[PDB]
């Protein structure tokens, strides 16, 4: 006298299944991104200004060596 | 499935995606949302399968 055994859902019910779109925001603000970009640009401009002025002085020294040697 | 239902489609709940512009983007969005609604229907079918002969 065996009872009916059959593939059925468990008692009560199966756990809820997610189906809605899940796309998080995941970012900074536009103002912050622009501000970081301009800050990086200004730091680069200042560094390049110093280095190019030093390069100009070094080139002047190199040219003076040639002027001394030319005669 | 909504207008002329067959089998047990009248006993499940789901939304029908609708587009606005009639282009490829709207149809792509419709198909993605239909995949989501199929997941919804599958969950309902899993929780509502009755016993009996096949």
């Amino acid at each position: 006298a065996s009872k009916v055994k059959q593939d059925m859902p468990p008692p009560g019910g199966y756990g809820p299944i997610d189906y809605k779109r899940n796309l998080p925001r995941r970012g900074l603000s536009g103002y912050s991104m622009f501000a970081v970009g301009i800050g990086t640009l200004l730091f680069g401009y200042w560094s390049m200004m110093k280095w190019n002025r030093e390069r100009r002085r070094l080139q002047i020294e190199d040219f003076e060596a040639r002027i001394a040697l030319m005669p | 499935r909504k207008t002329q239902p067959y089998d047990v489609y009248d006993q499940v709940e789901f939304d029908v995606p609708i587009g606005s512009r009639g282009d490829c983007y709207d149809r792509y969005l419709c198909r993605v949302e239909e995949m989501r609604q199929s997941l919804r229907i599958i969950s309902q079918c899993l929780n509502k399968m009755p016993p009996g002969e096949i």
